[PDB]
């Protein structure tokens, strides 16, 4: 299966420090049955774009810890060096050993260096910022801000930012993770109030302060533990449901087809 | 300041830059790239001389900053600088390449290519190449509307190609790329590649007629 949150993710960001091109992972033709044509990111697309700009990529650093996404030969046949750099798992940020490996590799290599993890934000930005600070004498503030502006809010894991500031600055000055854009969660699973009629005095509430408050008060009034609409949900009657009408008092009403 | 290649030892036929010619006519100082394993495997390709590695591994090693003596009185600096005999090297017929310059005319006619005649009584006769030789080829081109085979040397011919044909580049910056030429000028031949639509201007001699599909 294709990774989640990948279809809406931009393929590439702006180059960082004139050297690094951050990317989400490419997906080979093996995934074409799961990815519509407009959303495809074959490696050939990256190489063709670079050729169209008469730009060469010296090296592509793969941080995904897997070979199931695309064929490395699609990159290597174009004269681009390919390296699979294994990073610390379990959701932890890259180790000092991982950062030293990344720096040792990249200092060997004008041409761009492509860097990608599954989505191209957290591991990618962590390693790019580490290189900027340790090798190019950037401040960590500048590195984090620049990566945030190149690939939108580049690092959004709070512990990643905290560890970057612990290693290279003051941990107490680490910024909080950015608020995420709406496209991040469109695949996790209405503006018209009433369908077919236009209704006066009724205007949808998108104001961020009061929206959460109205939802919160409804939750607390219903005693609803989870997220979402707290109201009672009736279920369709079957031959095993109807026997319940004998087991306790019940009231009936006609159901008009309406909007809850 | 010439180039030689050593005869004996592990450095056989390796490019050595003649640093200083000793006037005693016995040995000369040679700049070499060490084919050593830094006393790690033995109890090898050419790679740069790593002084820190040979200081770490120990053994027969003496340090003088960048100057160094190691493993059988091998003298290196910054790059080996060791004396070797004139009779133990070949001082005639090395001719190193550009990659060796970074470390320290021509005729190419092929059968099937199309060439024209630029001078003489048989001028502007375009024919396909049959055979090839070294300097005076005495070619036998199959001209248009001529059943006979004439004779032309290399200095008289030129790789002329009609507009709109398969073209490849043999050497230079544009080598490996294919495509179609558009307009043939006096010597500037412009073409568009099979991969990209960028203008590539080449000399007439740097073109060949090959009908294979581009790799990409
Ligand atoms: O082959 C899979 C799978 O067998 C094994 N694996 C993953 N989770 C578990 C588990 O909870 N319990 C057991 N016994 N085995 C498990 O891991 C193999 C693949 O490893 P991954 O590299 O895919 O692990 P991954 O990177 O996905 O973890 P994470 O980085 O997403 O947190």
């Amino acid at each position: 299966k294709i990774p989640p949150r990948w279809l809406n993710c931009p393929r590439r960001g702006q180059p960082v420090a004139g050297r690094f091109l951050p990317l989400k992972t490419m997906l080979g033709p093996r995934y074409d049955s799961q990815v519509a044509e407009e959303n495809r990111f074959h490696p050939s697309m990256l190489s063709n774009y670079l050729k169209s700009l008469k730009v060469k990529m010296g090296l592509l650093v793969d941080l995904t810890n897997t070979s199931r996404f695309y064929d490395r030969n699609d990159i290597e046949k174009e004269g681009i060096k390919y390296i699979k750099l294994q990073c610390k798992g379990h959701g932890e940020c890259p180790t000092t050993e991982n950062t030293e490996t990344f720096i040792r590799l990249c200092e060997r290599f004008p041409e761009l260096i492509g860097v990608h993890c599954t989505h191209g934000f957290n591991r990618t930005g962590f390693l790019i910022c580490a290189f900027l600070v340790e090798k190019m004498d950037w401040s960590i503030e500048a590195a984090v801000a620049t990566f945030a502006q190149a690939r939108p809010p580049g690092i959004y894991k709070g512990d990643y930012l905290k560890e970057l500031f612990r290693r290279y600055g003051d941990i107490e000055e680490a910024p909080p993770p950015p608020l995420l854009p709406d496209w991040c969660f469109e695949d996790d699973e209405g503006a018209i109030f009433l369908e077919g009629v236009t209704v006066k005095g009724v205007t949808q509430v998108t104001t961020q302060p009061k929206l959460g408050e109205v939802q919160q008060k409804c939750h607390q009034f219903c005693g609803w533990e989870g997220s979402g609409f707290p109201g009672a949900q009736p279920v369709s009657m079957d031959k095993q449901n109807i026997k319940l009408l004998d087991l306790k008092p019940y009231k009936v009403s006609w159901k008009a087809d309406g909007t809850r | 300041k010439s180039w030689v290649r050593l005869k004996r030892g592990i450095y056989k036929d390796d490019i050595a830059q003649v640093d200083y010619v000793e006037p005693s006519q016995n040995t000369i100082s040679l700049k070499m790239i060490p084919r050593i394993d830094y006393d790690r495997i033995k109890a090898p390709p050419q790679r740069l001389f790593d002084a820190e590695k040979i200081r770490s591994l120990g053994g027969d090693v003496a340090s003088d900053g960048d100057f160094l003596i190691f493993e059988g009185n091998r003298y290196s600096r910054k790059f080996l600088f060791k004396s070797f005999a004139m009779s133990a090297v070949i001082t005639e017929g090395v001719k190193p390449t550009l990659s060796e310059l970074e470390k320290f005319r021509e005729h190419n006619f092929q059968p099937g290519d199309n060439v024209e005649v630029c001078e003489g009584e048989l001028i502007n006769l375009q024919g396909k190449i049959l055979s090839v030789d070294g300097n005076k080829i005495t070619i036998m081109p199959k001209h248009e509307d001529l059943k006979d085979m004439l004779e032309f040397p290399a200095q008289e011919l030129r790789k002329y190609f009609k507009m709109g044909d398969h073209v490849k580049v043999i050497a230079g910056r544009f080598e490996g790329d294919t495509g179609l030429i558009v307009r043939v000028e006096e010597n500037f031949v412009i073409l568009f590649s099979d991969l990209t639509m960028h203008e590539l201007k080449v000399l007439p001699r740097d073109l060949q007629l090959c009908s294979e599909t581009a790799s990409g």
